[PDB]
RNA sequence: CCGAUAGUGAACCAGUACCGUGAGGGAAAGGUGAAAAGCACCCCGGAAGGGGAGUGAAACAGUUCCUGAAACCGUGUGCCUA
RNA sequence: GUAUGAGUAGCGAAAGAAGGGUGAGAAUCCCUUCCACCGAAUAUCUAAGGUUUCCUGAGGAAGGCUCGUCCGCUCAGGGUU
């Protein structure tokens, strides 16, 4: 039944994408226990269309990632981007494992708010 | 003789009924188990009280030469102090009283 | 009246001593005192040539040091700069 | 909505100041019975 | 909808008995030697299940 | 005759602060100690605030500071209570 | 002056996320990227009115319906030709 996180259809989507995204860029953020809990399936099913490594599989993860900047290398200064990343780094890390590419570590309870803290990472 | 220890702090801008519940979980048990449960807690009071204990603590065993490891909490106690009286604007031209309470925490720790 | 009595001190910060440069001088000057009794008053003081003179009219700040509200004194301030065959006004030495 | 108070400079002193007070003998009782009470603003 | 009388103090404490707040789940650390929440990791040797993070 | 809710509205920077467009209305607020001798120095804390040490007749007189009642808020315990 | 109602109503239209920095302490302060809102205005001038609220350096008692290392708040200096 998924979950609602205190925001509308098109405000959860927005969130989602960006996190997925920061995600895949950081390979370790923070978030609350919820967001975490959720972001993990939409980033292992990314990953997965990243294993599959077709055009196709490349169009449909592409209709998903925020489109922004890595980093820059001198091949001639050319950023690479997320999707790049997504189809030449991340995915070929896990070939040889089928599923479960992400972990989360309780933290403790932030200070503002009292919520309940995590760590994902995907390894 | 002089077996146990005492700090206050006075006139903390904490309402009274918001650090008399923090307060109660460390009554009469060991100093490191007490510090502990302060840490645990995700109240507002808990950084307070904690400070206040370790600052019994030190002054436990400079002044009067006990031992850390052999500690527990004889006393807690919160009481009150004065009050800041301010208003709210209410609707239709008339305000409402608002209280900002403070408190006085004492802890005292001594030997078993 | 007096040169001397509608001229009444230097202004010393770090405007003033940024603009000594330019043949520019800030000074304190009565409530009462056009700027042409300025700049007659100067060049009669200092025996200088003054090319123009800017006159500015400030208010005073109300101030509190417990319990207790009152205002600073209203100034005058004036910025006169010399021809430049003239001499140089020291201010500091 | 607008309220009964719109403030005005001129407004004020053409109406309440110190010379239309002076002006006429009622005010002149005014700035008297002012004075007796010992206000520190006159008008 | 406005109190009829008011309420004593036996009334009042009777009704606050129930307004505690439960102690803090935890034990010690097998590597750090003091305590930390379970299933947490410890801030102190920043390591969970025998491995930092 | 009064002795700080009294006696002038005002024992204190009072027709002040505040309220009103204006005429006008109009408060609250006294006391460390004989003498600042107003707490050097050490410890916990970012600080506030405390615990020692010292001055003092007294600090449970520590910059609303002589005395400190009642409501009200707590900590401990002898007897009773589902 | 202090209680009961009671840790109850309320916290005053609205999209945020992550990574660095500072700091005793960060959902709330600074920087970067992505996202979103207004666009006959939620943009740019200028009267009335207010009267220092403007700038720089310090600060976190009170004020800010939370927090605050921040501020139209406190302190000290400046600023209107
Ligand atoms: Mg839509
Ligand atoms: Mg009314
Ligand atoms: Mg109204
Ligand atoms: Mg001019
Ligand atoms: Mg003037
Ligand atoms: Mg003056
Ligand atoms: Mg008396
Ligand atoms: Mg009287
Ligand atoms: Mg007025
Ligand atoms: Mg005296
Ligand atoms: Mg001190
Ligand atoms: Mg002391
Ligand atoms: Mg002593
Ligand atoms: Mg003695
Ligand atoms: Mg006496
Ligand atoms: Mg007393
Ligand atoms: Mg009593
Ligand atoms: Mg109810
Ligand atoms: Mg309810
Ligand atoms: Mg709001
Ligand atoms: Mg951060
Ligand atoms: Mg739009
Ligand atoms: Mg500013
Ligand atoms: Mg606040
Ligand atoms: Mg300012
Ligand atoms: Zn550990």
């Amino acid at each position: 039944g998924y979950r609602k996180l205190g925001r509308t259809s098109s405000q959860r989507k927005a969130l989602l994408r960006d996190l997925a995204t920061d995600l895949i860029v950081h390979e370790r953020i923070e978030t609350t226990e919820a967001r975490a809990k959720e972001i993990r399936k939409v980033v292992e099913k990314l990953i997965t269309s990243g294993k599959k490594g077709d055009l196709h599989a490349r169009r449909q993860a592409a209709a998903f990632i925020r489109h922004e900047v890595v980093e820059v290398v001198q091949v001639k200064n050319r950023p690479v981007y997320a999707l790049q990343k997504l189809f030449d780094d991340v995915a070929p890390r896990y070939a040889e494992r089928q599923g479960g590419y992400t972990r989360i570590l309780k933290k403790g309870p932030r200070r503002g708010d009292g919520a309940p803290m995590v760590i994902i990472e995907l390894v | 003789e002089v077996t146990s220890a005492k700090a206050v702090a006075k006139t903390v801008r904490i309402a009274p009924r918001k650090a008399r519940i923090v307060i109660d979980l460390i009554r009469g048990k060991q100093v490191g188990e007490a510090i502990a449960i302060l840490k645990y807690t995700p109240r507002s009071a808990s950084p307070i009280i904690e400070k206040v204990l370790k600052s019994a603590i030190a002054n436990a065993e400079h002044n009067y030469d006990l031992d850390i490891n052999n500690l527990v909490v004889e006393e807690a106690f919160v009481d009150e102090g004065p009050t800041l009286k301010r208003f709210r604007p209410r609707a239709q031209g008339r305000a409402s009283a608002i209280n900002k309470r403070t408190s006085h925490i004492t802890v005292v720790v001594s030997e078993v | 009246m007096d040169a001397r009595d509608i001229i009444k001190r230097p202004v010393v910060t770090e405007e003033s001593t940024s603009i000594l440069d330019d043949k520019k001088y800030t000074f304190e000057v009565d409530t009462r005192a056009t700027k042409t009794q300025v700049k007659y008053a100067i060049e009669e003081i200092f025996d200088v040539k003054v090319a123009k003179v800017n006159v500015m009219n400030y208010k005073g700040k109300l101030k509190r040091m417990g319990r207790y509200a009152g205002y600073t004194n209203k100034r005058r301030k004036a910025i006169v700069t010399v021809t430049a065959d003239s001499k140089e006004i020291q201010f500091f030495e | 909505m607008k309220r009964t108070y719109q403030p005005s400079k001129r407004k004020r002193k053409k109406v309440h100041g110190f010379r239309t007070r002076m002006s006429t003998k009622n005010g002149r009782r005014v700035l008297a019975s002012r004075r007796r009470k010992g206000r520190k603003v006159l008008s | 909808a406005v109190p009829f009388r008011r309420t004593s103090k036996a009334k009042k404490r009777k009704r606050r008995t129930h307004v505690k707040l439960q102690l803090p789940g935890m034990n010690e650390c097998s590597n750090c030697g003091e305590y930390r929440l379970s299933h947490h990791v410890c801030p102190e040797c920043g390591q969970y299940d025998g491995k930092d993070v």
